[PDB]
């Protein structure tokens, strides 16, 4: 009795950039967005395809139903996540994300969408530092002063809420910074970089970075409040 | 005083030099760069001396002891106190540790270098370029329990600014400025120009800077809860601010936008038929022929000395017109601002910046002074020879034309293409290394010329004034004053801005203000900024009412209507309803009433940096325990209320349909008395406590501590 | 290895700048007929469109130009051979589908303009991407291929800038000379400085996809049509 999606992919062609939001395992979306140059698809990425456990029975790859320039808003489904993409400001498109949790009592719960009010930077910012084509990326997610962000690797801070604090994505002795976290809003999400970067778990924004990479790369699941397990279920299906 | 006995340490750590100095009263200045020594050409926001201090002269790069930092040392300057440490068990001299000595003999920890065992340098280097210019990482140890006011101006709806990061990048409505009050008692300025990035995380404080010669930064302790020194030191070392004109206490009229000449002469006529006061009359933008020209149309604008000299005749009221820093082919001065090198320019390609009014632009160069000798000789021929002496220096946030977006002006689906924001070439650096001065600049470019017609030094009393919207450290210091920008006219947008003008007063702005009523029209709101209708009516009377217990009281906007009769839809006091006049026109009434409190407040501003409009923890978190967790918490309480001067207590009305509006009336100090006296009722309750007051839809819920008719007559120092 | 010409291209070919409306280039071919003079070929240079990126003859001064090609194949037999920039100006009716879909180059920070010309501020379009190529023949063969006009003149597609070794085209010579730095800009394929030779070997291969497209036939074969490049690059021999 899953709610199995309608759609194989969404493939949004906003300017220079394109957006590959696809179904990803059980109640998640696989994000991924590059400007001008195509993935040479030899990226290296840390999740399985398909999923060790889930609704497909082949690998998604770069696979997808519909295309648009994100002219008119648009919205998938799978499992109790919904996608919708919208506009920014008051304008009605389809250019930006924002992620749903269906819940029990069939209301919707918003996760996160990307942090785009009306006066801010785009949420997917590009940066070319050098002669190449290779970027720096920052991506930004709105954020409640509420949110309580447990994981982020291991750290010698003394706490299990990571809210307020940003974790560099540099290793050394004892510190082991990883972007796979679980929020108490019931979702996880998963930086699937190896770039190093940055992790800023703001008050009212979630943002990462990337150094220099050819594609950014997501992925967001969730889960009903308080089951926790079932989240952990669900990574461990999408990282090993 | 304890004076201090040295007159700096310098370090040799490595390759990198360490350079701490005594500066001002319980302040240390802390200089660090790796292998080269400084040009001394580099941007500096801070006074050499201070303006007030123990010194007799500058300090400059004199120092009185040169250590290695084998051993660890200790120097005092008044209260604090730097204690140089090693890293881990280690004994040395290289990292740095500063102390507060309170009152009671004992000591606090401020901060010190964030340098656990394991942990990245906290003077951490990098060079991505070819050259020797480096990219740097600060890091200063935090606790959860800080508290972090100031950082300039922003739409979060908080004033604990504690686990946010704040990129030091600017656009409408988005003033970063690294300058920042603890809780703990102490002030912390990055002389940067650098853009970059502000960490407040739980336990790591962290400043960077994208390409920089030299790091240079300042911190200064005072006794807990004691914020009204913090601000006397910050302002000493950045600016004490001018006192105000008189003229511009009053009402200022202004709206998006008043298209011809004409149409602002009979503008005074109403005014003065009406027996209604008005201060200022504003001209917006879109008002020249090109951009770039910097003067009024003549075909819409044919004798501008005319028009000042009859608005003045019928209203006494002053004129402040726009400008853009943008610059276009069609332009007269194009050639000559070309050849001159008076542009700044994307590093390759053509070397357009942004875009507006269907022109790819060039945004003249703030930070060359021949750009702007040349600015002032346009506006001062144009505009203050002919009776407008007042200028609104608007969209010059620096980098694009104003906004987060590039290619403004032209579609919102375009506007949200990511293209990267411009690093261009300035006459001072680039974008990334000097970017946060434009806008300084920009203002220092107005000062400059009401400085010289009038032939005053710069911090004495102003003639003139200028509206601007962005700054940097130590914007105090112009006869300028700042606007929150862009914001869209519902309820919520109103809530947020008092949070953003008490953080501008803990980065040292005291001249700061809004749009009474809101600027943009938000779509997804059917009633946003239609004048006509019940709705929007009610949102601008409270609006409005609001803006008389501000530093500058001012209406602007871009309103919607059902009946228009002009090149805009109206936005004057008698153009909300027959019923709604009498109310707006009463607040104008009383904002010249209180016109003796208003000039007494920002006398104090301009000789203590004496905060005009004042967060609750600046005057009762030493009396009020409850005050130290409603400020943590950005309890609506202390997001939305604050002291407008030392008596006024306001807290504006920010839902519909409301008739009772309950306002936390924090304790004084005094627990058997009843300080507060409600404003329209001259009822009196006790502190400590939330009260539900009548707040029908004329009135605004303000209290006042001691009698009325001595806050009203000025003598409250 | 080259292909073989069409045997019109090897005679005389008439052009200069420029033939300005439709009825001067009918005048033309009834000037070459009555005075029994042969010409192979009849030119339009550029600045013949209403906006930067319209890929069209002006209709207030081209008005039916279907009968214009015909008219000058029926007094001289002559092909005809138009006009065609890489820029793309805000005002062009294509620009807003060219920006949405990625098909314009742009430089790396600030608004994305590359150069100017005409009194505005351009963007070239992408030759390296393959929807931009497809873009550009769906409008050359809509106003020209399918209407009597089927050689092309690609001018002015050097790469980077606007076809000049300086920045600012079509300002005064003082402004050219300052030197703004020429653009790395970002193209589908890489940026300028790791594949911009390529813009205009690209920019042949736009047209020469449309020409064997149109006729069946594969690159390399007899040609039926030309088209006039100012640039190009190893092995451009092969269009
Ligand atoms: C004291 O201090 C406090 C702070 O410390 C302060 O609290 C702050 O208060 C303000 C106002 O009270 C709060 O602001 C609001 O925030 C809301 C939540 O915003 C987030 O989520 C939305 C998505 O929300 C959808 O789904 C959820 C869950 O399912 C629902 O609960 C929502 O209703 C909403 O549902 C709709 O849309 C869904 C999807 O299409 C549908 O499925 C569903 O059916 C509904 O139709 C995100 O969009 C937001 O993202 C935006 O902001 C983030 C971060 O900044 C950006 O990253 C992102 O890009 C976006 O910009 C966000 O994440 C907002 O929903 C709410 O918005 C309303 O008002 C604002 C004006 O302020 C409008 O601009 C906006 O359009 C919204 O207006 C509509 O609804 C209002 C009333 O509800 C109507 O009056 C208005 O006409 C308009 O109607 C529209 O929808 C109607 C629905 O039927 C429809 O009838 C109409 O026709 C019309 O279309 C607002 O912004 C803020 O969060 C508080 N902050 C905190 C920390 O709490 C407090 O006020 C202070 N108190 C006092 C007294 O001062
Ligand atoms: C539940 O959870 C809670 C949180 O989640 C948890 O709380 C955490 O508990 C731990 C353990 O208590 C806390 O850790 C401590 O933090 C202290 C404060 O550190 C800050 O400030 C110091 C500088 O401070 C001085 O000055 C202040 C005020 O003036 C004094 O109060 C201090 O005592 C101290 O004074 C000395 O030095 C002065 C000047 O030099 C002198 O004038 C004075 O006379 C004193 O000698 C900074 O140095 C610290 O910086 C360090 O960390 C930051 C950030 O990480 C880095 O940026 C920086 O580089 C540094 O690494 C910090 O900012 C620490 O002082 C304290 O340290 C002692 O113990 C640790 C081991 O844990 C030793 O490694 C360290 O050397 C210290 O040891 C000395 O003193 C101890 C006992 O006090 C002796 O046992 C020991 O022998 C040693 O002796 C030395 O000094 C003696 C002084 O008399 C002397 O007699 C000896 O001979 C010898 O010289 C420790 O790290 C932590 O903060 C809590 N976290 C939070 C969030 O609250 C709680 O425990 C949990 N509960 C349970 C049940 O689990
Ligand atoms: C950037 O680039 C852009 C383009 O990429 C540049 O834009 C271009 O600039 C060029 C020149 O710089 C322009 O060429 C001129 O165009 C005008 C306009 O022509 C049009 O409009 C005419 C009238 O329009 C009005 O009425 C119509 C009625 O329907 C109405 O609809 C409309 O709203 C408006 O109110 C039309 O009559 C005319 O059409 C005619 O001719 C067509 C050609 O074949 C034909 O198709 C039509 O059937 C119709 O017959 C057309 O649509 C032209 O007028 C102008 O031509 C004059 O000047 C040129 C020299 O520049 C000269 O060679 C011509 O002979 C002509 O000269 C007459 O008047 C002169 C007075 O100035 C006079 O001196 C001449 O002698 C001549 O007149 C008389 O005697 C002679 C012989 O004795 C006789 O032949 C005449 O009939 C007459 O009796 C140019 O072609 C482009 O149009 C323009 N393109 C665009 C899109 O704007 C831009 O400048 C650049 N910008 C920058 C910053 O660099
Ligand atoms: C980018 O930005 C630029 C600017 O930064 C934008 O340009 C501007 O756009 C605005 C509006 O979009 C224009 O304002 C409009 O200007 C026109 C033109 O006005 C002038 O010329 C008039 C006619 O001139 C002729 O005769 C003279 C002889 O001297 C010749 O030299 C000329 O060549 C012409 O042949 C002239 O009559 C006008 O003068 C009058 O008023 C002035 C000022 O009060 C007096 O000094 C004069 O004495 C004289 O009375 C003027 O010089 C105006 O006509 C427009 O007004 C109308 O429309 C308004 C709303 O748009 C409305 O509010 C007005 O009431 C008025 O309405 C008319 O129509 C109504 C109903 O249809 C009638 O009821 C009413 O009676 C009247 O008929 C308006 O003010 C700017 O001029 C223009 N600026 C520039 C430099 O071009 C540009 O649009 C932007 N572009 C982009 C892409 O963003
Ligand atoms: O930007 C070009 C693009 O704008 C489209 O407008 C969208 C935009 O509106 C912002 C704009 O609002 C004006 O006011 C209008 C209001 O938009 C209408 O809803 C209302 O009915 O009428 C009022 C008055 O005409 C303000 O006057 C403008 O200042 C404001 O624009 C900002 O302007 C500043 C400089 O002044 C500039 O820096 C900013 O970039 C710019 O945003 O955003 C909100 C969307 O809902 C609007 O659709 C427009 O529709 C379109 O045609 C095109 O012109
Ligand atoms: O470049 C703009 C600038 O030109 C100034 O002209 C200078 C320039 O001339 C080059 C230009 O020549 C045209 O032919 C002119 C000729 O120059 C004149 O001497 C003659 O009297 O008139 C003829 C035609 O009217 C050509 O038609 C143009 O192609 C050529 O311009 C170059 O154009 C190409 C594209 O066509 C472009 O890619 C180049 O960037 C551009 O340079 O250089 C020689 C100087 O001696 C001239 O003074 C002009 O004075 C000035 O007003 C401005 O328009
Ligand atoms: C200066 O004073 C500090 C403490 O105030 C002391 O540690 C140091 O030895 C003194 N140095 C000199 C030269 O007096
Ligand atoms: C002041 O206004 C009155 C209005 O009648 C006018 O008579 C008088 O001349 C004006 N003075 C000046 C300097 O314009
Ligand atoms: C102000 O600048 C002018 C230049 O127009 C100069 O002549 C004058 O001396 C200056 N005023 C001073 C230095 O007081
Ligand atoms: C000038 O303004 C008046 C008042 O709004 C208006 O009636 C008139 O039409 C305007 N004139 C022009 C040329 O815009
Ligand atoms: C409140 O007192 C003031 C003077 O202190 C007076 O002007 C006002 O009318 C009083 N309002 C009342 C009694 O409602
Ligand atoms: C071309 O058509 C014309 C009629 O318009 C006719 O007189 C002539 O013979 C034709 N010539 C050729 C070569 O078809
Ligand atoms: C050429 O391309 C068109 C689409 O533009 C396609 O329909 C056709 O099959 C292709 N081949 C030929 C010979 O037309």
């Amino acid at each position: 009795t899953y709610f199995a999606p309608n759609s194989t992919g969404l493939r949004i062609q906003h300017g220079f950039e394109t957006i590959l939001i696809q179904p990803f395992g059980y109640d998640g979306f696989r994000v991924r967005a590059w400007p001008f140059r195509p993935p040479s698809g030899n990226e290296i990425s840390f999740i399985y395809d398909p999923p060790i456990e889930g609704y497909e029975d082949t690998a998604h790859g770069m696979s997808y139903d519909t295309a648009t320039t994100g002219t008119e808003p648009r919205t998938l489904r799978n499992g109790n996540i919904i996608l919708r993409t919208t506009g920014w400001g008051g304008t009605t498109a389809g250019y930006r994300l924002s992620f749903y949790r269906v819940n029990d009592d069939g209301s919707e719960t918003l996760l996160t969408n990307e942090y785009a009010p009306l006066k801010s930077l785009n949420p997917r910012y590009y940066y070319w530092p050098g002669p190449g084509a290779e970027f720096s990326a920052e991506f930004s997610f709105s954020a409640t002063p509420d949110e309580q962000i447990y994981g982020t690797g291991t750290q010698q801070d003394h706490m299990i809420n990571k809210k307020g604090s940003v974790i560099d994505m540099v290793n050394f002795n004892s510190y082991i910074p990883t972007p796979v976290f679980m929020s108490n809003k019931g979702y996880a999400f998963i930086w699937n970089m190896p770039a190093e970067g940055r992790m800023e778990f703001g008050t009212l924004r979630t943002r990462f970075t990337a150094a220099s990479t050819t594609l950014v790369d997501y992925v967001i699941v969730a889960a009903q409040p308080g089951d926790y397990d079932t989240l952990q279920q669900r990574i461990s299906a999408l990282t090993g | 005083y304890f004076a201090p006995n040295s007159t700096g340490l310098r370090i040799q750590h490595g390759f990198e030099t360490i350079l701490i100095q005594p500066f001002g009263y319980d302040g240390f200045r802390v200089r660090a760069w790796p292998f080269r020594p400084p040009s001394g050409n580099e941007i500096s926001f801070i006074y050499d001396p201070p303006i007030e201090g123990y010194e007799d002269t500058a300090h400059g790069m004199s120092y009185d002891t040169a250590t290695t930092g084998t051993e660890p040392r200790t120097l005092r300057n008044g209260n604090i106190i730097l204690r140089t440490t090693g890293w881990g068990g280690t004994t040395a001299g290289y990292r740095l540790s500063f102390y507060r000595v309170n009152d009671d003999g004992s000591e606090t920890l401020l901060t010190n270098e964030y340098a656990p065992l394991k942990s990245l340098n906290p003077r951490y280097y990098y060079w991505p370029g070819p050259g020797a210019e480096f990219s740097a990482e600060f890091s200063f140890s935090a606790t959860p329990d800080e508290q972090i006011y100031g950082t300039g101006t922003q739409q979060d709806h908080m004033i604990n600014k504690k686990g946010s990061v704040i990129d030091m990048v600017n656009f409408n409505s988005y003033i970063p400025t690294p300058v920042f009050m603890s809780n703990k008692g102490y002030a912390f300025i990055w002389n940067m120009p650098a853009e970059g990035r502000m960490e407040f995380g739980t336990l790591r404080t962290r400043f960077t800077a994208a390409s920089t010669t030299l790091v240079d930064y300042v911190i200064v302790a005072a006794q807990p809860g004691d914020y009204d020194t913090l601000q006397q030191r910050i302002s000493a070392l950045t600016g004490r601010a001018p006192a105000p004109p008189d003229f511009s206490l009053g009402y200022i009229q202004s709206k998006l936008r008043y298209e011809n000449q004409t149409e602002v002469e009979l503008l005074a006529q109403n005014f003065h038929d009406r027996n209604i006061p008005v201060s200022m009359i504003v001209i917006d933008y879109q008002s020249w022929a090109h951009q770039g020209d910097w003067a009024l149309d003549p075909r819409l604008w044919p004798n501008v000395a005319q028009m000042s000299a009859r608005v003045k005749n019928l209203t006494g009221a002053e004129m402040m017109a726009s400008l853009w820093p943008s610059v276009a082919d069609d332009s007269v001065n194009y050639a000559a601002l070309q050849a001159n090198g008076l542009l700044s320019a994307t590093r390759d390609g053509p070397g357009t910046t942004d875009s507006w009014n269907g022109s790819y632009i060039r945004n003249y160069d703030s930070t060359n002074p021949s750009a702007r000798k040349f600015l002032w000789s346009m506006l001062k021929k144009n505009y203050y020879d002919k009776g407008i002496k007042n200028f609104w220096i608007d969209q010059a946030d620096g980098g694009a034309l104003g906004e987060a977006y590039e290619n403004n002006g032209q579609s919102t689906y375009i506007e949200s293409i990511p293209f990267t924001l411009p690093n261009v070439n300035y006459a001072a650096g680039t974008q990334l290394s000097v970017g946060k001065l434009y806008p300084w600049a920009h203002q220092q470019a107005i000062e400059e010329g009401f400085r010289n017609a009038t032939d005053t030094k710069e911090g004495s009393a102003c003639d003139h004034v200028s509206l601007s919207r962005s700054g940097y450290i130590g914007s105090q210091r112009f006869c300028s004053m700042i606007w929150s920008g862009d914001t869209t006219s519902v309820w919520d947008t109103l809530a947020v801005q008092v949070a953003s003008g008490l953080s501008a007063a803990a980065t040292g702005w005291g001249w700061w203000t809004v749009d009474a009523g809101g600027f943009e029209v938000d779509s997804t709101v059917w009633w946003s900024g239609n004048i006509d209708t019940p709705e929007y009516r009610e949102l601008y009377v409270r609006w409005l009412a609001w803006t008389t217990f501000l530093p500058f009281m001012r209406t602007h906007g871009s309103r919607t209507c059902y009946f228009q009769d002009a090149y805009t839809c109206a936005n004057e006091p008698w153009s909300y309803g027959a019923s709604n006049t009498p109310i707006i026109v009463s607040y104008i009434h009383l904002r010249y009433q209180l016109g003796a409190y208003l000039k007494s407040i920002f006398n104090q501003f301009h000789l203590t940096g004496r905060s005009i409009m004042r967060p609750l923890y600046m005057d009762f978190e030493k009396t009020d325990p409850k005050i130290s967790q409603l400020v943590s918490s950005n309890s609506n309480y202390t997001t939305q209320q604050y002291m407008f001067g030392p008596r006024l207590l306001v807290s504006p009305v920010t839902l519909p349909n409301v008739t009772e509006w309950p306002v936390y009336l924090p304790q004084t100090g005094q627990n058997n008395t009843k300080p507060w006296t409600y404003w329209w009722t001259n009822e009196t309750y006790a502190g400590g406590q939330v009260v539900k007051v009548p707040a029908p839809l004329q009135h605004i819920p303000v209290f006042h501590l001691g009698s009325r008719e001595e806050l009203l007559s000025g003598n409250v120092f």
